[PDB]
């Protein structure tokens, strides 16, 4: 009968006092001078309590090893570094023809391709994601160059940040 | 009991795993992608699940170590402020979340060492990555802690001026005048240094502390 | 050469970043063949690729990569005698493990390493061999093959130069053994350094403390019969002439305490040397300092020899330091119970000279409250100033409280519903909240307490208590031993001493008798008291409204809160009513424990226990039969059933009680039990007094980290109860119940645990004697309802 | 020519059918279940009633205090949740003629493996003991005791399809082993003290159950809809006794029995310590056959 | 009512006689901390005067203190020593 | 459970009974159980008709060696003492030379008797346990303690006349380097894998040298199992190591001759061409004197415990720890015969001289043997 903790959601920090500073008459300083329990002053900027994500940032994983399968704020990462940079494009184009998925333009002289949204599903929190992916892939050399932009994020239809 | 199998079919079922509040499995299939590929091209990811997951099963002192041995290895990263929040909210999780406070008991006295920890954490937080997006949440926690830690040391300084010891009073007030003065707890304790100066009989102390009373009555 | 692509072909561990970094082969220059073995040689180095072997493809050069990654596993086969744990951590100190690259060219090497722990272990004999598997496309994990061959044997502790004292003696005195009785088992006969420096060490010691100042071990040898099997242990020594002490030369500063010290320093001219007392003395020395404030001096003894007269002389000095050490005292680890309920037990305060006697009779109290498992005193000091120390307490829980419920049964219905909590610092608050009770088919009962410790600072602390009983027994209808009974209480109570403590308070028990069956004892007791029934008539209705004063007494003195090793208790314990009342008696009880301890480890400690007791009446009337004292069961008088030792009841015979149908109630009617003969009840006398004895010994399987919480005890018990007003010349053919001398023994072991649940039990006994109609119980316990 | 010597036998028989088939016990009925517990041990209590409707017509009543620890060691085959068990047994029952009761202890250690869905294979070792105290009033010859022993099988065999959240789907199969005693004594109406002389009876009794299990849920109370199935007999019914009737000699022995239970009990599990439980069974087909028996369970982990 | 039991109080700045005659005026802030200890009762909230209070309470027999004050100058120098035996007005019972 | 927690390396019993002679005993007096389990170096010699034996903690006995009568039983151990008769331990190795019979001890003393009666002619102290077989040379009466202190020893007076200093590292075989003599010149053996060596006149250490891989810090198995005694040739001196690495060399020198570090020997003999001795597992092994070649080996008795071989009537003896006896040819190499006497055990070396044969176990004590 010691311990037995529970904190998978609790709301009991949004009510505290706020810091009314401490006023002081003529003659008699203080010398907080050892604050270090200092609480900075900085503007907003966000959520508090449950309207926060601490589900993690995303960061994908590698289909092919050797892939810097890295996310970092809305961006993405599959940069794989082989022999030959002529080799991932029969690849990626295989792949959008016979998993169908959909796109409006592509200059099949070039490597630009513009795409439509692509939706996708999660049942890890209780909302859905829709976006439109734009891999551009440009041989540097015998490297390849792959970057992802998201124009436009949709949640069921309905675009946000 | 791990399935040898592809590593992104292992994260798939993790993932869902974790969508279905399956914690232990998720934990355990995380586990299993994680110390046996040492070295995939993902590791940042999994680990970083891997906390997630520590911390919302509520077993800590593993979230701690995990949060550790990640800042070590890892000593630099797009994503660290993350890494530093969780450290600070598995300290403060570890604080006070006894559920037997139904009875309505204010756990303001059993020790401060938590958090005392979670306010250096989260303050270290603040004052690296200010614009982030795990900011306002921080300074609300830390507005929240010190307070607790004021209210702690309020409650030895009550004790003592009721035995009798009133140099250690005049001592621990002092302290939450010298590292704490904006919060509640110093302006509900400032009489009691008023008092404890009085039984010492050096008037002109208490007079002192009177008009630092009578400046910020109202 | 210029090289296009650096064939890093299926590396598993590394990727071409950490490659580049660690490359030789760099792009951007000419490239040779002090290049090439530069890279094989860099590969080695870092030892991925079982053959590195590099081949030049016109202008580039690739590796022909050989799996070995990974280390799959490390397989264990029948260690036997060494935790795994230890050793993967002495094969990680070899430099493999799972998830690196295997390393062919050590395999031996770590084997061997595997040879030195065992040699470190007394357990010479052994081989080990690694074996490789295949698993798919990158897994060969090495197991580890084991041969373990016997743990060394000391055939003999031999000793040489010895003159003065005999040879067994100090093999006895030894921590190691050559010859250990079977009859009393108590060590083995195998080898470890450690214990060869501590015996040095205690033979040292030995012989210094007989005057032999200048004695000292010569060498040693520690050889190995060549077989594997047995060691040989020889010390030489040098005894030499033992001298006398002369006279003590305390000298240096002393910050004005001379006298004590002086009192300290005595010395019966002539007196043979001894070491241990010199080491005492110069502690006591520090110790006294350490008192009056001065907490961190240094002392030094340096016992000045003069060969020629060969006797000895010490020289001593001390140093002052500084005084007020004490600046702020905090506790660690208390999560649970408040801050305050350990500052009221700290007699040193902050902002005061340090008193280390002070802080460990802190260290003390906090481990005699009860609450906490382990308590460790510490002493900081803060930097930057001279002479200014943070006292700190660290402190872990332990489970009080409790959950004690139970039904077992009995007669012919299914009901049984004993339960009951006894929290016992109730939210940390320092309370002790105890709140059981129970019903049944007949039987009702309630009883509450609470009790502040701290209803002030001194120390006064006020109790509570309330309890409802009644008896209504509706065998059938009515008529049938109905005792409904309630009542409060209060218990004020003080300290007196550091130790001691007293009591006060009064208490009011309505009782309600009501058609008992008409006994021998029962009656007695009414007729002194004016009411007379009719001697064979059921009916009967006697009604008494009381008061009283309790008072109390205790003595708490141990080491621990719940599971001593040292010290004692008592606690006087009496009662008496208050004229006005309508009955006048007066008990007192004595409980007691007390412990001893065997080893100095704390370990074997011998108990010890007793309880007493009295009664009587105030002129005249008799202590009134509902508050007798029962005796025997678990607790109490370990075997036997619960309250069924002393006196059974008699009976008078019986025609008619409007309940008594055929062959139910057999409570000395016609059918059963007529005029006075001795059935098998327990009424329970006054008097009592049951010793015991118990031997507590260690948990034998159990390793320590848990085995703290346990406790294995075999024990003694005995017991008996009388009845001072037991008259005997008119009831001759009856068993004299005044006659004291009648103990009833038992044995048995017993075995306890601090389960979630509070304290279990568990015990075996045996009844070594009886008398008429005494029920055993060969095997008692506290989750349920007894055997 | 003993024509009630018939009657007679029959109520030894029905003693000893009264002692063994009274002290029989699944896992079910005794623990309630131990699938997905946590902790270090309980209080298992138990009571039970099961008026028997046999050709005497008879009574029953129980109660089983128990204790014990499981240490959670996964070594062998499917989820291995080794236990430690003992109990206390104060059975009570009657008679058509006569009355009796009976205190009672053993060891009941156990295993969790069951396939890791629902089979109760497991390591059931129970060893229990008695010690009869009947009365008798067949012309009030009144008193003949001893004690006997029940030795254990445990492990019963269920395949679990699962295919929801509900579905307890597993068959079972058991078969335990004792003996009683051999009692010897006189019945005296007739002048020439009539005597009975049971050597022994070392039964061997073995049912085929099926279980059905349907699960359930609270927020946090696991309800459950326990029903069950299967036969019941024994192998060894020997128990041939004496005939002193004093006009000859005269042997008649028992036979196998044969017995279809019907359960309709079920389970609760609020408030993960508790794991509280009410049960009901019933029997048929004529010999023995219990009418009256309601199972109430008990538990208390740490 | 009366009272019995009550453990003792202490609280801090030791004093001899001795010690006390030792320290005059003219002296700097290191050598008085030399000579008795460090003040453990500072004056925040202004001037930089130090309080060596001096204050034994035995155990139902009424109360002992020797008050002294201190006060520094500017720069660390003394300028005055306020020196008391027992308090002022009655300590109690 | 305590009995099924062992395992060790095993031990071929007992192959190939061939047994072509009669195995006789002529007597089996009972000097006395003696010397127990303890690993010591006893070994009951013989001079001029007279056997002289001797247990662990008690008596020295004189017998008849022609049919075992007790000549006289002194018992050394005191009278008085301390505990009961403070046995004496006697771990030394008995001799013969003059009318005196050395026995060295474990209390550090140096016993000295006398062939007629057994009155101590003199008993002197020594730095150390005695654990050598006492030798005589020209006067001095050489021992090896067990302390690396070779404290040499006058006649007729128990005088110290030295006392040379040797190493002792930390985990040592049962230090039993015998000396010997040649030309008056002492060879010693050594705790080290160091075969010293000293003048027998003064103490001057001639020439210290390091053989082979002795047991500690550079470990070989805990089974080195060996005596480091060395032995003479015409001109060239031999030696195993305190493991066994045989070598040679010569006097002067040192300078080794050959090496042959692949058989840890153990109580090892030689004669005239041939070597002859028992391998650090068993391996019997004979050699040829020139260099390390090897003639033929055997390995039937592996990890049974043995004790040193001895030449008699063109037949080599071999004892073990079974009570056995195992005759051998000189040449090729198999077994000759087979036999055994006690049940307790031989653990000392054999004798030989005048035809006699003699050996002594832990209990029996003595079986003269004649085939």
């Amino acid at each position: 009968s010691r311990y037995k903790r529970q904190v998978s959601g609790d709301e009991a920090y949004l009510e505290a006092a706020p810091l009314a500073e401490l006023h002081a008459p003529a003659g008699m300083i203080l010398p907080v001078t050892s604050g270090d329990y200092a609480i900075p002053v900085t503007n907003g900027s966000g959520a508090v309590g449950k309207a926060l994500d601490i589900r993690p940032p995303a960061q994908p994983l590698a289909l092919v090893s050797g892939a810097r399968t890295q996310f970092t704020g809305d961006t993405a990462s599959l940069l794989v570094e082989n022999g030959r940079g002529n080799t991932l494009w029969p690849q990626v184009v295989s792949v959008l023809q016979a998993k169908n998925y959909t796109i409006t333009q592509r200059d099949d002289a070039g490597q630009t391709l513009t795409t439509d949204w692509v939706q996708w599903n999660r049942l890890d929190e209780d909302e859905q994601y829709r976006g439109r992916y734009q891999i551009s892939v440009k041989p540097q050399g015998y490297q390849q160059a792959v970057t992802v932009k998201l124009l436009n994020l949709e949640q069921a239809g309905k675009p946000v940040a | 009991e791990v399935p040898d199998n592809p590593p992104n079919e292992i994260y798939a079922t993790a993932q869902q795993k974790l969508q279905d509040g399956n914690w232990r499995q998720a934990i355990t299939q995380l586990e299993a992608l994680d110390n046996r590929y040492p070295f995939g091209p993902y590791s940042q990811q999994v680990q970083l699940d891997l906390i997630y997951a520590y911390y919302k099963n509520a077993d800590l002192p593993l979230a701690q170590a995990a949060i550790d041995r990640f800042i070590r290895l890892n000593p630099t990263h797009p994503n660290i402020d993350y890494v530093m929040y969780m450290r600070g909210l598995t300290n403060m999780a570890l604080d006070d979340s006894a559920l037997q406070g139904f009875f309505g008991v204010d756990r303001s006295d059993r020790d401060p060492q938590h958090a005392r920890a979670a306010f250096s954490d989260f303050s270290k937080l603040v004052r690296g990555y200010p614009n982030s997006q795990y900011t306002t949440d921080a300074t609300k926690r830390l507005v929240f802690l010190k307070d607790r830690l004021a209210k702690y040391e309020y409650s030895v300084a009550e004790y003592y001026t009721e035995r009798g010891a009133w140099v250690a009073v005049v001592n621990r007030v002092e302290g939450m005048l010298r590292d704490y003065p904006d919060t509640q707890a110093t302006r509900d304790a400032l009489p009691l240094m008023e008092n404890a100066y009085r039984q010492m009989q050096m008037n002109a102390q208490a007079e002192k502390v009177a008009k630092i009373i009578a400046a910020n009555s109202s | 050469f210029v090289v296009k692509d650096i064939h890093f072909e299926g590396l598993q561990r590394v990727a071409v970043g950490a490659a580049l970094l660690s490359m030789p082969v760099r792009t951007g220059d000419t490239v040779n063949d002090e290049d090439i073995s530069n890279t094989i040689r860099a590969l080695f180095a870092t030892g991925n690729f079982e053959d590195v072997r590099v081949l030049r493809d016109g202008d580039t050069l690739l590796v022909q990569v050989k799996e070995r990654p990974t280390i799959a596993s490390i397989t264990f086969s029948g260690n036997k005698s060494v935790k795994d744990d230890m050793l993967k951590q002495n094969l990680e100190a070899s430099g493999v493990r799972v998830g690196e690259s295997l390393d062919r060219t050590t395999i031996a090497d770590i084997e061997k390493g595997l040879e030195d722990f065992y040699y470190s272990v007394g357990k010479y004999s052994a081989s080990v061999k690694a074996v490789v598997t295949p698993l798919p496309r990158n897994r060969v994990d090495l197991k580890l093959v084991f041969q373990e061959g016997v743990s060394a044997e000391i055939q003999q502790i031999n000793i040489v130069g010895n003159h003065a004292f005999t040879t067994d003696e100090l093999i006895s005195h030894f921590q190691l053994r050559d010859e250990v009785p079977w009859w009393n088992v108590v060590g083995d006969r195998k080898y470890q350094k450690q214990k060869l420096a501590g015996d040095l060490e205690t033979l040292r010691s030995y012989y210094l403390d007989r005057g032999y100042a200048r004695f000292n071990i010569d060498s040693t040898q520690v050889s190995l019969t060549p077989d594997k099997k047995g060691i040989y242990v020889t010390v030489n020594i040098t005894e030499g002439d033992q001298y006398k002490l002369s006279g003590v030369e305390v000298s240096g500063n002393l910050a004005g305490h001379s006298a004590e010290i002086e009192q300290l320093t005595k010395i019966e001219p002539g007196e043979l040397y001894n070491g241990t007392k010199v080491t005492k003395m110069e502690d006591d020395i520090k110790k006294l300092l350490g008192r009056y404030g001065y907490a961190y001096p240094r002392v030094q003894s340096m016992p000045e020899i003069n060969d020629a007269d060969k006797t000895v002389k010490l020289r001593v000095n001390v140093d002052a330091g500084n005084r007020f050490y004490v600046r702020k005292i905090r506790f660690e680890g208390n999560d649970t119970s408040k801050d305050a309920v350990l500052r009221r037990e700290m007699r040193q305060m902050e902002g005061a000279w340090l008193g280390s006697d002070l802080v460990d009779q802190g260290k003390e109290r906090l481990n005699r409250l009860g609450f906490f498992e382990t308590v460790d005193t510490d002493t900081q000091r803060v930097p930057g100033s001279p002479d200014q120390v943070d006292v700190v307490y660290k402190v872990k829980e332990r489970n009080t409280g409790s959950f004690n419920f139970g039904i077992g049964y009995g007669t012919e219905s299914g009901v049984s519903f004993q339960a009951g909590v006894q929290q016992d610092n109730w939210l940390g608050t320092g309370y002790a909240v105890g709140i059981n009770g129970t019903k049944n088919d007949y039987q009702t009962y309630a009883e509450l307490s609470v009790t502040n410790p701290y209803f002030t600072v001194d120390g006064v602390s006020l109790g509570g208590r309330l309890f409802y009983n009644d008896f209504q027994a509706d065998d059938a209808d009515l008529s049938d031993y109905t005792n409904k009974s309630y009542g409060t209480d209060v218990t004020l109570g003080f300290p007196i001493n550091e130790y001691n403590s007293l009591r006060a308070g009064l208490g009011y028990v309505h009782n309600s008798l009501s058609n008992m069956q008409p006994q021998v004892a029962m009656w007695r007791y009414l007729y002194s008291m004016g009411e007379h029934p009719s001697t064979s008539d059921q009916d009967n209705s006697f009604k008494t409204d009381d008061f009283t004063f309790n008072y109390g007494w205790t003595y708490n003195k141990l080491d621990r809160g719940y599971f001593p090793t040292d010290g004692s208790r008592v606690n006087l314990t009496g009662k008496v009513t208050i004229p006005g009342s309508d009955n006048e008696y007066y008990k007192v009880t004595l409980d007691t424990a007390t412990y001893v301890p065997i080893d100095d480890d704390h370990k074997w400690v011998v108990l010890g226990r007793t309880r007493w007791g009295y009664g009587d009446g105030l002129g005249g009337k008799e202590m009134p039969f509902y508050e007798n004292f029962y005796a025997g069961g678990s607790s109490t008088v370990r075997g036997f059933q619960s309250n069924t030792i002393g006196p059974k009841a008699v009976y008078f015979p019986h025609q008619a009680s409007n309940y008594d149908p055929d062959y139910d109630y057999e409570c000395a009617t016609q059918d059963g039990a007529k005029d006075l003969c001795k059935s098998d009840d327990a009424v329970g006398g006054n008097a009592m007094a049951v010793a015991s004895l118990e031997f507590i010994t260690p948990t034998p399987f159990i390793s320590d980290k848990y085995a703290n919480s346990v406790r294995t005890s075999f024990f003694w018990d005995m017991g008996t109860v009388w009845d001072t007003n037991w008259d005997s010349s008119q009831y001759s053919g009856y068993p004299d119940y005044s006659d004291p001398s009648n103990i009833r023994m038992s044995a048995g072991i017993a075995l306890q645990w601090m389960s979630p649940l509070g304290p279990l039990v568990f015990s075996y006994a045996q009844p070594f004697k009886k008398y008429d109609g005494d029920k055993a119980e060969q095997f008692q316990f506290n989750c349920g309802k007894t055997w | 020519a003993n024509k009630e010597a018939t009657r007679n036998a029959a109520a030894l028989f029905s003693v000893d059918y009264k002692a063994f088939l009274n002290e029989v016990s699944n896992l079910n009925k005794r623990m309630g279940d131990l699938r997905d517990i946590n902790g270090e041990a309980g209080c298992w209590a138990r009571i039970m009633s099961g008026t028997g409707s046999a050709s005497g017509g008879f009574s029953d009543n129980y109660t089983h205090v128990q204790v014990g620890v499981d240490k959670k060691h996964e070594l062998d085959g499917l989820d291995l949740f080794t236990g430690f068990t003992v109990t206390h047994t104060d059975s009570s029952a009657s008679a058509d003629v006569f009355s009796g009761k009976t205190k009672s202890v053993g060891a009941g250690l156990y295993a969790s493996a069951m396939f890791d869905s629902g089979a109760y294979i497991d390591l059931i070792g129970k060893y229990v003991h008695h010690d009869n105290e009947y009365t008798a009033t067949f012309a009030g010859l009144g008193t003949r005791d001893y004690s006997t022993h029940s030795w254990y099988a445990g492990a019963e065999a269920g395949y679990r399809y699962h295919v929801t959240e509900d579905a307890w789907i597993e068959p079972q199969a058991e078969l335990v082993y004792g003996s009683v005693s051999g009692k010897q004594f006189a019945w005296k109406d007739q002048g020439m003290h009539l005597s009975m002389k049971d050597k022994d009876y070392n039964p061997l009794i073995g049912r085929t159950g099926v279980d059905v299990g349907k699960s359930f849920s609270g927020k946090d109370w696991k309800v459950t809809a326990r029903a069950g199935l299967g036969y019941q007999f024994d192998l060894l019914a020997n128990g041939e006794t004496v005939l002193r009737d004093a006009s000859g000699e005269k042997r008649i022995k028992g036979e196998k029995d044969s017995r279809m239970l019907m359960s309709v009990g079920l389970n609760a599990e609020i408030r993960d310590n508790v794991r509280f439980g009410l049960e009901f069974e019933k029997s048929a087909f004529g010999k023995y056959n219990v009418d009256n028996a309601v199972n109430a369970n008990f538990r208390y982990s740490f | 009512e009366r009272v019995v039991y009550r453990p003792d109080i202490n609280q801090g700045n030791y004093l001899t006689a001795n010690d006390v005659s030792k320290i005059r005026v003219g002296m700097t802030q290191q050598q008085v901390a030399y000579a008795l200890g460090t003040p453990l009762m500072s004056d925040p909230f202004g001037t930089n005067t130090w309080f060596y209070v001096f204050r034994q309470q035995p155990g139902h027999e009424g109360v002992t203190q020797q008050t002294l004050t201190l006060t520094f100058n500017s720069s660390g120098v003394l300028t005055n020593i306020d020196n008391k035996p027992a308090l002022s007005g009655n300590g109690g019972h | 459970l305590f009995n099924s927690e062992e395992d060790v390396v095993k031990m071929s019993p007992l192959p190939t009974v061939e047994n072509q002679f009669t195995p006789t005993t002529a007597w089996s007096t009972s000097v006395g159980s003696g010397i127990g389990n303890f690993y010591s170096n006893l070994h009951p010699a013989l001079a001029d008709n007279v056997v002289y034996a001797a247990d662990r903690a008690g008596l020295v006995k004189a017998l008849n060696a022609d049919d075992g009568k007790e000549i006289w039983s002194v018992s050394l151990a005191e009278k008085d003492g301390w505990f009961s008769k403070e046995p004496a331990l006697l771990s030394g190795g008995v001799t013969v030379s003059g009318g005196h019979v050395y026995i060295g001890s474990e209390k550090a003393q140096v016993y000295a008797l006398n062939t007629s009666d057994g009155t101590v002619a003199w008993q002197t102290k020594v730095a150390g346990e005695a654990l050598s077989r006492p030798v005589v040379s020209d006067g001095l009466v050489l021992i090896h303690t067990s302390n690396g202190q070779l404290q040499a020893l006058n006649e007729a007076d128990g005088a110290v006349k030295w006392t040379v200093n040797l190493d002792m590292p930390s985990l040592s075989l049962r230090g039993e380097s015998a000396p010997t003599t040649a030309f008056g010149a002492a060879v010693v053996g050594g705790d080290n894998g160091r075969v010293s060596a000293v003048l027998m006149e003064q103490g001057q250490m001639i020439w210290q040298q390091r053989i082979s891989q002795a047991t500690g810090s550079t470990e070989i198995d805990r089974l080195s199992d060996v005596d480091t005694t060395p032995v003479v040739v015409n001109g060239v001196v031999f030696a195993l190591a305190y493991n066994g690495n045989l070598t040679a060399l010569d006097l002067r020198s040192g300078q080794i001759m050959w090496k042959r570090e692949l058989g840890s020997v153990n109580d090892f003999i030689v004669d005239g061409n041939r070597i002859y001795l028992v391998d650090q597992n068993d391996r019997v092994m004979a050699l040829t004197i020139d260099g390390g070649v090897t003639l033929w080996t055997q390995s039937d008795l592996l990890h049974r415990l043995l004790t040193s071989p001895v030449l008699y009537n063109g037949n080599l003896v071999v004892g073990d720890s079974e009570g056995y006896l195992h005759w051998i040819n000189v040449e090729d190499g198999r077994f000759v015969a087979q036999q055994k006497v006690d049940s307790s055990g031989f653990q000392t070396e054999p004798v030989a001289a005048d035809g006699k044969l003699l050996i002594q176990a832990k209990d029996g004590t003595v079986y003269s043997i004649t085939r």
